[PDB]
């Protein structure tokens, strides 16, 4: 327990750990609460903004890629909209290059290794930040990258402060994938998020971004005008 | 990464000169008639050969060179003297004269010190051979710096070798009795009895070629 | 499986005990500790001689000393294993929450150890004033053994109510510690 | 004590960490099979991390790589540090292919793959590779052929090798039998009950051989095939 | 201390992360003994692992270089391969920007070169490897040059590396010592018999093996074969049955 | 080489009682010290006076605590020796798990020596009543002798008390420390 | 031989030598241990023959 083994990016701990990738994976969860929910043929994003101050706008959380490929970040901003460029070119290259969509399984890999070629080098740093690329190609699918390069492709995740208390109500949640219902999807990701929010407040009045993106749904943000009717009022 | 003492000196060149008090003793002699060089073949045991530990080595046809250092840096400063004695004699007709060698070699033993990252040299040479304008030995000091020595030694042991040189060269001394007063003063420092065959020597011989005595040459000096 | 029930009912029993003492155990004495030296006083009102008339009135002084002092080893002593009880397995690095665990060990450990060293502060009390009060009954002219008598309780009252107050500003500062670094003394490294 | 934090830097003995802490590392992840059969080469993965997740697809963490037709790749370790690796074996095969147009041979392969791996073991400024490659193949008319190249090279052409959280509990078992007898389709029930004596019924494991005679090449179990695994015996 | 880093010299003028290189090789405990004769140098493996199922075919300590120049290198497991690879780039390097051949002693110069320009500069580390260069040349005379991880092109009549090499000096002396003053001037090129047996002899005198036989591969150099080609199991077994 | 048998025999023994030790004898002391004072009591019930009558009750208390500090030292001893003769060849670097082996060893030789000092501490209670006895029968009015042999009986009475639970709390944050980095302190350099 | 650098060995025989005189000094500190058990016992026997009612 001397410590020397963390503050460098090639020092092995006794243990077999990296602890200089294992602080960065620990950064995900000081980031607000995300969720994302798959059904049959939608898949569904709800992010919730961060208000830091009463006057200040909220900051974006939500997205987009192409028109069938969004993400929603999870942890430092500075990091975000590095991997969300390096991501979009890699995105709009593919569409030129060739005409067809980019095979979104073909893009995280890409995405991977922007993490592990940046991981490797003293004299770059991790990434810090969690992703959830939300895309539909042919089938629906939830995938999410990490500071460590990893995939798995998810059915339904979420990162946050509060992101253990929404796992618990999605362990327990097997009946999204049967059953569509798009417009009672929203309302189970909704509930995702209220189920952990900030200990029994309100906080959704028009401040939890919503974005959907299915069959013949692009990726469309779910207006401000429309997720407060019914969608913020079920319970 | 070598860098400056507060009182004013380099730690690591230091060191360098430690090494080169620890290793095999080397002498050059300068006479009236060519120079001469000697070692010290510390045999460890028969399993190695005489056809290719060399402490004497060539850079042309009139330059000698021993070391006094690591050995395995033997064969790094002799593949850029040679290279440095085969540029000079492309750009320019003749051969390359001790001066313009000893200044080209220097220059490359004091980029290798103030340069980070690099380790420096740890070695003493002694470029000795025939030049036009007369016979040269130098020697090249690890931190950088030359001496444009007349006699001396730089292995082992250099304090008192170098004194038991002083009372015994005079400055007009032949070949014949510069080979004797060479192996004179190796054995009187050099441990044990076993003075056979072991003394590798080179000499310019008054314009000509350099020439290393075998094996069955030394044993004509040696009983003398 | 008779010595692992007993065994797994203690640690709970203890975690309890842990949870019980900062929400009602340590917080009661605060607010009793402050109603006998109020924070709000003007100076000079707490820590004075001027209601001091063997010396019976220290007497019962002393045996109100006992009490606090016994009842405080006995809630952190179960409070500070309880922390101990909570330490992760020991792995080399990401160890700064243990360091918070050891530091709350060190702060425990240290108010403990202090409270416990007036058990032998009071024999010397007694024993002290015993041989002087032998030397005034030998020299019974000599007056500064008599201003020494005077002066002895007199100090002794004044590090009696120094002690209160030793025992109030220790439990505030421990309460309040636990408060501020609660999320590390429970989850030290998730 | 001080000299262990580089990886430029030997120990006094004679020893080297930072390549010595690696194995630490490689033998606490998710374990791999791979092991010769008289029919062909069958591969395995068992990926021990069900209860921190729980969320993911069925077979959506595939661990069994391939670098063309018939050479299958599994890891141990960091997922992020073994994929690398896998395009240093892609490019590899395909630079081999453009110069020479054959498929390359595995006793080539696993060579150009020990020099990229090695090699990483050397320079202060990168850090050491993170994974145990297995590389395997199965020719027509030799036998299979398994290198597991562990990190700092050490390219060794095993015959079975397990290496994970149980690398030391397989080999008490593998040893029940020579394996060069039954064919690769019996072989499957043997590896099933390896699992679940060293941990319940789930389907997180997911092979895949190379021959059946199937061409020879690189295919995944079959859903009609991991259906008849006894859970008894 | 000045151990942490390699391009700094000790107060007493010794470079230590040096000589912890050559403690890896003695440390392996793989040795690899090489004799050379009148136109005829062997050198023998061990074939153990470098520290069940293993295919003992394939683990091995001899790798070939050219076509005639092998060679044996010893060490860590990831430092040998890659020694040689740097050495087969070399040599085969020499053949298209020289045309001849390259001879054992112009290939173990370069390599120890390269060996030491990674001494000066801090950029990578030492390769804890050891090798014995073995091969004939031009004139027909054998050779053999042994280089640890420092700079050395020595070069022996007979040399023995790996863990041993403290105190194996003697034992090799004194089988050379039965063959100098036991001189056959009846040499019809069946040194190929003499010389092996005399290298399976120091490799058997220095570790007590009864039954070396699979686990001992060598290889010829000699003249009419000009290959350096590695002598089968059955020859092994056979040679093994002489000592009697 | 017969000696060989019997040592190896010895190092074979040890190995089985540590485990034994830590599986049965250890934690059935545990249930057994914390039955005579259970965690659960409310504070002050434990540090009390109520049972306070040579003084013949501390005696007979006095007694048992020689067999509590006996039986923690002998089995204590035992374990620590395991430890010992469990560490690897000394080596510099890849030690993280001699530091877990050594961890151990200051644990459990702290307690051991808590252990080891009870019974000097108990021979200067004797010598320090005896001093002040022998005054109260020269000096038969000065009141504060005789309060101190009184408080000095109340001072033993409580830190016996404290030392029972010391016993048990030691015995706590022992079986919870193997306990948790049992794979370490067995096989450190795996 | 004191060398700079090298020297793990002489840690371990250091080691050795820090815990051969702790061992030696333990041993070497019952011959005081012994006259204190004398020394003690007959001072306070002392007090016991002048003072032979004090019980304890």
């Amino acid at each position: 327990y001397r410590n020397l083994y963390d503050t460098d990016n090639i020092i092995y701990s006794p243990e077999g750990r990296l602890y200089q990738v294992e602080y960065a994976s620990e950064a995900i969860k000081q980031g607000t609460c995300a969720v994302a929910i798959k059904s049959k043929d939608y898949v569904v994003v709800s992010g919730l903004k961060k208000c830091i101050s009463k006057l200040s706008f909220p900051q974006e959380k939500i997205f987009k890629i192409d028109d069938y490929i969004g993400i929603s970040m999870s942890g430092i901003t500075s990091d975000a909209k590095v991997l969300t460029k390096f991501m979009q070119n890699e995105c709009l290259s593919h569409k030129f290059l060739y005409n067809e969509n980019i095979n979104i399984e073909s893009l995280v890999r890409s995405v991977a290794d922007k993490y592990q070629k940046n991981t490797q080098k003293s004299s770059k740093r991790a990434f810090g930040v969690g992703l959830m690329i939300a895309a539909y190609h042919n089938e629906p699918c939830i995938f999410e990258t990490r500071p460590n390069g990893s995939y798995f492709e998810y059915d339904a995740l979420s990162f946050g402060a509060r992101s253990h208390a929404s796992k618990t109500y999605l362990e327990k949640n097997l009946h999204l994938f049967e059953e569509c219902s798009l417009e009672e999807l929203i309302l189970h990701c909704l509930k995702a998020l209220k189920c952990s929010l900030s200990s029994e407040s309100e906080l959704t009045i028009s401040n939890t971004a919503l974005a959907v993106v299915g069959k013949n749904h692009p990726w469309q943000e779910i207006s401000s005008l429309q997720l407060e009717e019914y969608l913020s009022k079920v319970k | 990464l070598t860098t400056f003492s507060p009182t004013g000196k380099l730690v690591q060149i230091e060191y360098a000169l430690n090494r080169v008090s620890s290793s095999s003793p080397a002498l050059g002699i300068r006479a009236k008639n060519g120079v001469i060089i000697a070692t010290e073949k510390k045999s460890p045991n028969e399993l190695i050969e005489e056809n290719s530990i060399f402490k004497i080595q060539q850079i042309s046809e009139h330059i000698g060179i021993v070391y006094a250092g690591m050995p395995g840096d033997f064969r790094v400063l002799l593949k850029r003297a040679r290279k440095e004695a085969i540029r000079y004699s492309l750009q320019y007709g003749s051969e390359i004269l001790v001066k313009e060698l000893v200044k080209i070699i220097a220059s490359i033993v004091q980029e290798f010190t103030q340069t980070g990252g690099v380790r420096p040299f740890g070695l003493s040479l002694l470029i000795c051979g025939v030049d036009v304008y007369g016979y040269h030995l130098y020697q090249i000091d690890p931190s950088g710096c030359y001496f444009n020595w007349m006699a001396t030694c730089v292995g082992k042991d250099y304090q008192n070798n170098m004194s038991f040189l002083e009372k015994r060269y005079n400055k007009d001394i032949e070949i014949e009795d510069a080979i004797h007063t060479a192996i004179l003063t190796l054995k009187e420092s050099y441990e044990g009895v076993l003075n056979e065959k072991n003394i590798e020597i080179g000499v310019a011989y008054d314009n000509k070629p350099f020439k290393i005595l075998t094996q069955n040459e030394i044993k004509d000096y040696l009983i003398e | 499986q008779k010595i692992k029930e007993e065994y797994n009912k203690f640690k709970y029993d203890i975690t309890k005990q842990a949870i019980e003492s900062l929400r009602e155990r340590i917080p009661k004495r605060i607010i009793f500790f402050n109603n006998l030296v109020n924070v709000n006083s003007e100076p000079g009102s707490i820590l004075n001689v001027n209601d001091l008339d063997s010396h019976k009135q220290i007497y019962l002084e002393l045996e109100k000393i006992k009490t606090y002092a016994s009842e405080l080893i006995e809630i952190i002593g179960n409070i500070k294993l309880w922390i101990q009880l909570n330490v992760p397995r020991i792995e080399d690095g990401n160890n700064f929450g243990v360091g918070i665990q050891e530091e709350a060990i060190q702060e425990l450990a240290r108010v403990e150890e202090s409270a416990f060293n007036l058990y032998d502060a009071i024999v010397k009390y007694y024993m002290e004033r015993a041989k002087i009060s032998t030397k005034v009954l030998k020299y019974p002219n000599v007056s500064d053994y008599q201003e020494a008598v005077r002066e002895l309780d007199e100090k002794e009252w004044i590090h009696i109510k120094i002690t209160i107050v030793d025992m109030r500003n220790n439990y505030i500062m421990l309460y309040d510690l636990l408060y501020k670094n609660w999320e590390k003394v429970v989850k030290p490294k998730n | 004590a001080g000299y262990d934090l580089s990886v430029s830097t030997f120990s006094p003995d004679g020893r080297l960490y930072q390549v010595e802490y690696i194995y630490k590392s490689i033998n606490n992840n998710n374990t791999a099979l791979c092991l010769e059969c008289k029919d062909g080469i069958i591969c395995c993965c068992i990926n021990s991390n069900m209860d921190k997740n729980k969320m993911i697809k069925k077979n959506s963490y595939n661990r069994i790589y391939h670098v063309n037709n018939n050479i299958i790749i599994t890891y141990s370790g960091f997922d992020g540090d073994a994929r690398n690796i896998i395009d240093r074996a892609r490019s590899e095969a395909n630079t081999y292919y453009y110069n020479f147009h054959t498929n390359i041979p595995l006793h080539i392969l696993v060579n150009r793959i020990s020099l990229y791996i090695h090699a990483y073991t050397l320079y202060w400024h990168m850090r050491p590779f993170a994974a145990s490659i297995i590389i395997s193949s199965f020719n027509e008319k030799d036998k299979g052929d398994i290198y597991c190249i562990e990190p700092n090279g050490a390219c060794y052409k095993y015959s079975g090798i397990v290496i994970g959280k149980n690398k030391e509990m397989f080999k008490t078992e593998i040893e029940k039998k020579d394996y060069k007898d039954i064919n690769v389709r019996d072989a499957i029930e043997d590896i099933y009950k390896f699992i679940l004596t060293s941990n319940n019924l789930q389907n997180l494991v997911n092979f895949s051989w190379i021959c059946k005679e199937s061409s020879y090449e690189f295919q995944n179990i079959h859903e009609e095939i991991l259906t008849p695994a006894l859970n008894k015996a | 201390m000045y151990d942490r880093h390699l391009t700094i010299f000790s107060p007493d003028g010794n470079l230590y992360q040096i000589e912890y290189a050559i403690k890896a090789v003695k440390n392996t405990n793989i040795t690899s003994v090489g004799v050379k004769g009148e136109n005829c140098a062997v050198i023998i493996s061990q074939k153990k692992m470098a520290t069940k199922l293993l295919d003992y075919n394939n683990i091995t300590n001899i790798y070939n270089i050219t076509d005639e120049i092998g060679c044996s290198m010893v060490g860590m497991p990831g430092d040998c391969l890659s020694m040689v690879y740097k050495a087969r780039s070399e040599a085969s390097e020499f053949l298209y920007s020289n045309g001849y051949n390259v001879n054992a002693e112009t290939l173990c110069r370069n390599i120890c070169d390269k060996i030491q320009v990674y001494t000066q500069h801090a950029y990578m580390r030492l390769h804890a490897c050891s090798g014995m260069i073995i091969g004939i040349d031009e004139n027909n005379k054998p050779e053999l040059f042994k280089f640890d991880p420092s700079g050395f092109c020595a070069g022996y009549r007979a040399c023995v590396i790996g863990n041993k090499e403290q105190e194996s000096i003697s034992v090799l002396e004194r089988l050379l010592e039965k063959r100098k003053k036991k001189i056959q001037q009846e040499t019809i090129d069946e040194d190929i018999r003499n010389t092996t047996i005399l290298a399976i002899e120091a490799l058997q005198t220095i570790l007590a093996f009864d039954l070396k036989a699979s686990e001992i591969e060598v290889a010829i150099v000699s003249t009419k074969n000009r290959n350096f080609t590695q002598i089968s199991e059955k020859e092994i077994d056979n040679y093994l049955t002489y000592i009697a």
